[PDB]
C-alpha cells in the first residue's frame, strides 16, 4: 500500500506477463518462415488471428503499459522530497485495477474464443459475431476496468506533483524524469477517456442492439475510427514521454554532466504534449479523407519532428564535453540516441499523405513502429530498471552478461524488423497468414530469424536477474554512481526505510 | 529479394512513389549526421581521451546549431507534402474522352466480384483492362470493409460498407498483377488476391468480355447475388455473362435502409 | 495546513474526466444527426424541458442560497441539513421525468428500438441520467454522514467540493436542452 512497493508491484506484472506475451509471438512469428500449413498445424486463421492479434493488445495495454505507471509510481516521490503520494488508498486501487484487466485478459482466452479484430477492433467485425458471441466481449471489458485505472494514475500523480514536491523548489527545480511525467499524465487524463466513451458505445452495440455503428439503421463507421484514432496517438505519447525523463538521468549521470538545453528542452516536453489531440488523421488517409482535410492531420504531424530534434541534440551536447562512463545504463542510452532516430525517418516519411498510401497497414507500417517501440521503448524500460534498479532492491546489477544481454538485444531487433521494411516496397499484406510469393517468404525467413536471438536474450536477461537478488554483492552505500547522479532520492537509502525515506 | 519501391510501370507511382526515395535522399541530411553525432563522442569525450567532465550551461545558438536546419527540412520535406497531396485523391475531378472504363468492386467474403454497367458480364477474382488508359474505381462493401490495393501500382483505398470510394488509375505497361486486401485479419483475409490483367491493346479486351459473355451463368438477381456471397474463402476466377442493369446501387441501397 | 483542501484540486482534475466524456458523446450526437430526419422522428413537447429544466435549475440555486448557511456564512448544524434534503428531493424528481418519458417512448415502442437519432440522443441523457444518480446517491449517503460526524465552517471539504461536482453538472444540462431539444427538435 506504499507507492515504492506498488511500483516494483507493476514491474513484476510486467516482466511475469512478458514471458507470456513474448513466448505467445516467439511462437506465432513461425509460421510465416516455412511455407504451407507448417509445423504449426492450424486450421484456418481462427487462432492465427486472435494470437498475433492478442499480442500487440497486451504488449500495449498490459506489459508495456505498466511502465510509465510503475516507473513513475516507484522514483517520482523520493526524488521531488516527499513521504508518498497525495491519494493512497487510491494509488493502491490505481494498480489493482490494471490487474483486474489482467486476469480478466485471460477469460477470453481461457475459452479460446478470443477475439480477432485488430488491437483496436474495428466494426463490420467486432458485433457480427452472432449472439452467442461473448468473444470481443470480454475484449470488451478487460480494457475498461483497466481502463478507469490509468485514468487515476494521471489524477493521483499530477496532484503529487502540482502540491507535494520539497519546500522551496521552484517549478523550474523540477527533475526530468518528473517534468516528463506530468506532461505524459495529464495526458492520461484530458485523452484517456475518449476510450471509456468509445468502449461504451460498442457495448450497447454488441449487447442491446443499438447501431452506434450501422449503417444499416442509421450509424457510421467513421465515427468510431475517429475516437479510437483521436485518443490512440496519445497512447503513443504517455508511452515514451516518461522514457524522456529516465533517459535525461541515465544519460547526465554516466557522462558526467548536466542535461544540455534546459529551457529548450523544458518547452518541449510542453509542446509535444499540446500537438497531440489534433494529428490522429494519420491512421485515416485511406479510409477517405478529405484532401484538404489531409494536411490538417497530415502536415501538423510532420512539424513533431522538429520537437524531437531539441531532445535528442540536447542530448548529445550533454556528452561533447567527454568523461562519459559506458555501464550497462549509459549502453541502453546509447541505444535510444541511435534506434530511436533510427525508425524517426520513417514516420516523417509516413508523415505526408500518399507517402504511405502504398505502405499504409503494409509491413513497412510494422517495421515503423515496433522500431520506435522496441528500440525506443523497450530500451527505456530496461535501460532504467537498470539505474534504479538499487535504489528499490539493495542490489547493483550484474555488469558481466549487463552487457551481453545488450548486444543480443540490439543485434536481433534489426535481424528481425529492418527486413520486415522491404516485405513492404513489394506490398505486403499485414496480419496475413497465408502467402505465396517467394521472395516474400525470404526475407520473413530473415526475420523469424532475427528472433531467435531475441528470444534467448529475454532469457539470459531474466536468469541473470534472478542471480542478481539470490546471489548479490550487497551494497551498503548510499549512492554507487558518481557524484554525477544528483537527485534527492540517492541520498536516501537503497532500500528505504519502510516508512519512506 | 526487393529492396525499392514497385516497377515503374504508372504515371502516378512516379509522383507518388518517387515520392519517398526523393524525400528519404533529402533527410538522410539528418539521420547521417544524427548516425554521426551519437556515435562519436564514446570516441572522443571518453575517460583515456579527456582528463575529466568540464561544465556549462548554454549559448542559445546551439539549439540555432540544429535549429533552423530541422525546420529547414521540413519546410523542403513539407511544401512538397501540400502538392504532391492530390492526384489519386477522391472528390469528383473531371477526365474523360469516351474511353475510361468504370469499374464496380463487390468485395464479399474472400472474394472479389467486379460489375461493368455498359458491358453485361461479371468477375470473380480478377478484372483486366487495356493500357494507358484510365481506370474508374467504384467502391463499398457486402460485407466487413476492405482495402482495393494494387502494389506495383501504388493503389490503395478502402471499401467501407454503405459507401462509394473514388479512385482512379493508369497502368503504362502490359502484363496481369495483383491486388492486396485490408489491414484486417480473419479465416481468409489472407487470401483475397486478385490479378490485374493488363493485355498489350484494347482489341484483345474486347474478347475478354466476350469470354465471359460465354459464361453460363449471370447475375440477374439480389437472391442470387447473395447466392455468389455466400461464406466461401478463395473463389476460384469465376464469371458471369450478365449483370442486373443497377446491381451497384443493388448493394448500397439495401445496406442503407 | 496545507493538506486540507488537497482532494479538492485533486478532484476539479477529476471532472476532466467527466467533463471530456460528455464532448467527446456530444460529438457522436452531433454526428448521428445531420443523417436527416427519415420518417419515424420522436417529437418533444417544451412543457417537460421547462418542469425537467426548472427543477434541475434551483438546484444551481439550491445550493447558492445554501453554501453561505451550510458553513461559510455562520454555520447552523440543521440549517445546512433540511436544504441537502429538499436538494435531493428535486434530484429524485429530475430523475422521474428522466423515467417518465423514456417509459413513454418504449410503450409505444413495443420493444424494438430504431434509428440513430433515437440511440444517441437515447444516451446522452442516460449518461446525465446516471451521473446525477450516484452522483445524487453519494450526496445523501454523505447526508447521514454530516450527521453523526456533522461537518462545520472551513472543516466543509466535500459538501463544497459536491458543491462544484453538481454545480458543474448543471452546467452540462444547461445545453443539453438548450442544443438537443430545442434547436434539435
Ligand atoms: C510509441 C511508439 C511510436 C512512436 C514514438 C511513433 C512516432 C511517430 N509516428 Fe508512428 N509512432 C509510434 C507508434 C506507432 N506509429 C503508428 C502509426 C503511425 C502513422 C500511420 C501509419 C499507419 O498506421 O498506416 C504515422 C504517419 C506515424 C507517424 C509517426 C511520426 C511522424 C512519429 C514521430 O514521433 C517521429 C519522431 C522522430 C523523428 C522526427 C525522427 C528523429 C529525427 C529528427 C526529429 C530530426 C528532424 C527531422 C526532420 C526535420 C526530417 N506513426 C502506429 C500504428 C498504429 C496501428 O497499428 O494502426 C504505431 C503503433
Ligand atoms: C521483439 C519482440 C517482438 C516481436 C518479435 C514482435 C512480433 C510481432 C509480429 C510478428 C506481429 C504481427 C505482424 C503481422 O503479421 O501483421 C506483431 C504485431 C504487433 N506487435 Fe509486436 N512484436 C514484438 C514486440 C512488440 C512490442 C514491445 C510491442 C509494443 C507494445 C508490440 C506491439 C505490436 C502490435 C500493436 C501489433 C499489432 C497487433 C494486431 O495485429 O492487432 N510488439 N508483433
Ligand atoms: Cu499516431
Amino acid at each position: 500500500v506504499d507507492h515504492k512497493r506498488l511500483g516494483i508491484m507493476y514491474i513484476i506484472v510486467a516482466i511475469v506477463m512478458l514471458l507470456r506475451g513474448f513466448a505467445d509471438a516467439i511462437m506465432m512469428r513461425s509460421q510465416q518462415a516455412l511455407a504451407s500449413a507448417g509445423e504449426a498445424g492450424f486450421l484456418p486463421p481462427h487462432h492465427y488471428d486472435q494470437i498475433f492479434t492478442a499480442h500487440g493488445v497486451i504488449m500495449i495495454f498490459f506489459v508495456a503499459m505498466p511502465f510509465v505507471i510503475g516507473l513513475m509510481n516507484l522514483v517520482v516521490p523520493l526524488q521531488i522530497g516527499a513521504r508518498d503520494v497525495a491519494f493512497p488508498f487510491l494509488n493502491n486501487l490505481s494498480f489493482w485495477f490494471t490487474v483486474v484487466g489482467v486476469i480478466l485478459v485471460n477469460v477470453s482466452l481461457g475459452v479460446g474464443e478470443f477475439a480477432q479484430t485488430g488491437w483496436l477492433a474495428y466494426p463490420p467485425l467486432s458485433g457480427i459475431e452472432y449472439s452467442p458471441g461473448v468473444g470481443v466481449d470480454y475484449w470488451i471489458w478487460s480494457l475498461q476496468l483497466s481502463g478507469i485505472g490509468t485514468t487515476l494514475t494521471g489524477i493521483n500523480f499530477f496532484v503529487t506533483i502540482l502540491k507535494m514536491r520539497a519546500p522551496g523548489m521552484t517549478m523550474f527545480k523540477m527533475p526530468v524524469f518528473t517534468w516528463a511525467s506530468l506532461c505524459a499524465n495529464v495526458l492520461i487524463i484530458a485523452s484517456f477517456p475518449i476510450l471509456t466513451v468509445t468502449v461504451a458505445l460498442l457495448t450497447l452495440d454488441r449487447y442491446l442492439g443499438t447501431h452506434f455503428f450501422t449503417n444499416d439503421m442509421g450509424g457510421n463507421m467513421m465515427m468510431y475510427i475517429n475516437l479510437i484514432w483521436a485518443w490512440g496517438h496519445p497512447e503513443v505519447y504517455i508511452l515514451i514521454l516518461p522514457v524522456f525523463g529516465v533517459f535525461s538521468e541515465i544519460a547526465a549521470t554516466f557522462s558526467r554532466k548536466r542535461l544540455f538545453g534546459y529551457t529548450s528542452l523544458v518547452w518541449a516536453t510542453v509542446c509535444i504534449t499540446v500537438l497531440s489531440f489534433i494529428v490522429w488523421l494519420h491512421h485515416f488517409f485511406t479510409m477517405g479523407a478529405g484532401a484538404n482535410v489531409n494536411a490538417f492531420f497530415g502536415i501538423t504531424t510532420m512539424i513533431i519532428a522538429i520537437p524531437t530534434g531539441v531532445k535528442i541534440f540536447n542530448w548529445l551536447f550533454t556528452m561533447y564535453q567527454g568523461r562519459i562512463v559506458f555501464h550497462s545504463a549509459m549502453l541502453w542510452t546509447i541505444g535510444f540516441i541511435v534506434t530511436f532516430s533510427v525508425g524517426g525517418m520513417t514516420g516523417v516519411l509516413l508523415a505526408v499523405p500518399g507517402a504511405d498510401f502504398v505502405l499504409h497497414n503494409s509491413l513497412f507500417l510494422i517495421a515503423h513502429f515496433h522500431n520506435v517501440i522496441i528500440g525506443g521503448v523497450v530500451f527505456g524500460c530496461f535501460a532504467g530498471m537498470t539505474y534504479w534498479w538499487p535504489k528499490a532492491f539493495g542490489f547493483k546489477l550484474n555488469e558481466t552478461w549487463g552487457k551481453r544481454a545488450f548486444w543480443f538485444w540490439i543485434i536481433g531487433f534489426f535481424v528481425a524488423f529492418m527486413p520486415l521494411y522491404a516485405l513492404g516496397f513489394m506490398g505486403m499484406t499485414r496480419r496475413l497468414s497465408q502467402q505465396i510469393d517467394p521472395q516474400f517468404h525470404t526475407m520473413l525467413m530473415i526475420a523469424a530469424s532475427g528472433a531467435v536471438l531475441i528470444a534467448l536474450g529475454i532469457l539470459c536477461l531474466v536468469i541473470q536477474m534472478y542471480v542478481s537478488i539470490r546471489d548479490r554483492d550487497q551494497n551498503r552505500d548510499l549512492t554507487g554512481d558518481p557524484w554525477g547522479g544528483r537527485t534527492l532520492e540517492w541520498a536516501t537509502s537503497s532500500p528505504p526505510p519502510f516508512y519512506n525515506f | 529479394s526487393a529492396l525499392l519501391d514497385p516497377k515503374g510501370q504508372i504515371g502516378l507511382e512516379q509522383r507518388s512513389l518517387i515520392l519517398t526515395a526523393f524525400g528519404l535522399m533529402l533527410i538522410v541530411v539528418i539521420p547521417a549526421i544524427l548516425m554521426a553525432v551519437g556515435f562519436a563522442w564514446k570516441y572522443r569525450a571518453s575517460n583515456k581521451d579527456a582528463k575529466y567532465s568540464p561544465n556549462w550551461s548554454h549559448s542559445n545558438k546551439v539549439e540555432a546549431v540544429v535549429w533552423t536546419v530541422p525546420i529547414l527540412i521540413i519546410i523542403f520535406l513539407a511544401v512538397l507534402t501540400w502538392k504532391t497531396t492530390h492526384a489519386l485523391e477522391p472528390s469528383k475531378p473531371l477526365a474523360h474522352d469516351e474511353k475510361p472504363i468504370t469499374i464496380e468492386v463487390v468485395s464479399m467474403d474472400w472474394k472479389w466480384f467486379f460489375i461493368y454497367p455498359e458491358q453485361g458480364i461479371a468477375t470473380v477474382n480478377e478484372i483486366a483492362f487495356p493500357a494507358n488508359t484510365p481506370v474508374y474505381f467504384k467502391v463499398t462493401s457486402n460485407s466487413v470493409m476492405n482495402s482495393f490495393f494494387i502494389p506495383r501500382l501504388g493503389s490503395q483505398i478502402y471499401a467501407m460498407a454503405g459507401m462509394q470510394t473514388r479512385l482512379h488509375l493508369i497502368a503504362n505497361e502490359p502484363g496481369t498483377y495483383d491486388g492486396i486486401s485490408a489491414s484486417y485479419s480473419g479465416p481468409g483475409f489472407s487470401g483475397m488476391k486478385f490479378k490485374a490483367i493488363a493485355t498489350p491493346d484494347r482489341a484483345a479486351f474486347d474478347q475478354w468480355v466476350a469470354k465471359a459473355k460465354q459464361s453460363p451463368n449471370t447475375m440477374s438477381d439480389m437472391a442470387a447475388f447473395e447466392k455468389l456471397a455466400a461464406p466461401s474463402e478463395y473463389n476460384q476466377v469465376e464469371y458471369f455473362s450478365n449483370v442486373k442493369p443497377d446491381l451497384f446501387a443493388d448493394v448500397i441501397n439495401k445496406f442503407m435502409a | 495546513h496545507d493538506a486540507g483542501g488537497t482532494k479538492i484540486f485533486g478532484f476539479w482534475i477529476y471532472l476532466m474526466s467527466d467533463c471530456i466524456l460528455f464532448s467527446i458523446l456530444f460529438a457522436t450526437y452531433a454526428v448521428l444527426v445531420n443523417g436527416t430526419a427519415g420518417g419515424p422522428t420522436g417529437k418533444d413537447i417544451f412543457e417537460l424541458p421547462f418542469v425537467l429544466v426548472e427543477t434541475f435549475l434551483l438546484l444551481f440555486s439550491s445550493i447558492t442560497y445554501g453554501m453561505a448557511a451550510i458553513a461559510m456564512y455562520k454555520n447552523n448544524k440543521s440549517q445546512v441539513i433540511s436544504w441537502l434534503a429538499l436538494t435531493w428531493l428535486f434530484g429524485a424528481g429530475f430523475i422521474g421525468m428522466e423515467i417518465y418519458e423514456f417509459h413513454h417512448l418504449i410503450v409505444n415502442g413495443m420493444g424494438p428500438d430504431r434509428s440513430g437519432f433515437l440511440s444517441a440522443f437515447f444516451a446522452l441523457v442516460g449518461t446525465h441520467g446516471l451521473h446525477v444518480t450516484s452522483g445524487l446517491i453519494w450526496m445523501a449517503v454523505l447526508m447521514v454522514q454530516i450527521a453523526r460526524r456533522g461537518l462545520t465552517s472551513t472543516n466543509r471539504t466535500r459538501i463544497m467540493c459536491l458543491s462544484l461536482f453538481w454545480h458543474f453538472l448543471d452546467v452540462v444540462w444547461i445545453c443539453v436542452f438548450t442544443v438537443v431539444y430545442l434547436m434539435g427538435a
